[PDB]
């Protein structure tokens, strides 16, 4: 996997 | 919301599963006929990848057809290469097929594929 | 062939177009009912994203249903958040919805979502 | 975008 888009 | 997290591999994993449904002929809802070669597919994936199919399947009559016949000038191998690209993001571009793939991508209205074909041809001339 | 080129943004662009078809209710083929809240979707996208829907729509009888009713314990907001994630890769996880999203993802068999929910909950305790 | 995968 997750990220801050 | 603007506070969402995102799963980097999600879109590619969805496409991998749609391609596995296609390989197993699960919930395919249209046959594309190219010079007597038949290709089973999902209308939604075709529409998502092609300006031509988006126009066909949003038409109030054509949306209900289970068989679509392409122009007789379309090369079945070129179509097969592009259908595989739709479902995998992988384009099998070779010296021996590039002219047919580009002509097919122009007909199907697949802009980024046409652009790359143009660049690969320009590099060889 | 192993000589393919690849279009990095293709899978995300396909998903963007499938979500635009969903927003416009184009070629949606199932209604998911959650405690009297109705959600229209494409069976193939649900199957590609969820172990529960993959099992339902590969069943020889259930594949033909146009309405699927979920367990009454399922929270409609949790389902809505997960349906949006299926079509966008974006998960709207908040303190006020995480328990419902995790319970829904466990029911829908969405492994990576369950894993992230577990990690975000563990960090707060 | 294109790349060698
Ligand atoms: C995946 C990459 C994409 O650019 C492929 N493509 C392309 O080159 N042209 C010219 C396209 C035209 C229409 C569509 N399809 C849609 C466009 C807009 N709104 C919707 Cl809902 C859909 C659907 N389905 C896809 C196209
Ligand atoms: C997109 C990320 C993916 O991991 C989501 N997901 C998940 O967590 N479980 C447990 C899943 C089980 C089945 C499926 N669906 C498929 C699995 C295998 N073969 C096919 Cl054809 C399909 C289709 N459609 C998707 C699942």
């Amino acid at each position: 996997a997750w990220v801050i888009p | 919301a603007d506070s969402c997290i995102q799963f980097t591999r999600h879109a590619s994993d969805v496409l991998l599963n749609l391609n596995r449904l296609r390989s197993r002929d699960i919930l395919t809802d249209v046959v594309i006929v190219v010079s007597r070669e038949q290709f089973r597919a999902h209308k939604t994936v075709l529409m998502a990848c092609s300006g031509l199919f988006y126009s066909i399947f949003t038409d109030q009559l054509k949306c209900n057809l289970s068989v679509i016949n392409l122009d007789p000038e379309i090369n079945p191998e070129g179509f097969c290469i592009l259908l595989d690209f739709m479902y995998t993001s992988r384009l099998n571009l070779r010296e021996g097929n590039i002219m047919a793939v580009m002509a097919t991508a122009m007909y199907l209205q697949m802009e980024h594929v046409v652009d790359t074909c143009r660049k690969f041809i320009k590099a060889s001339e």
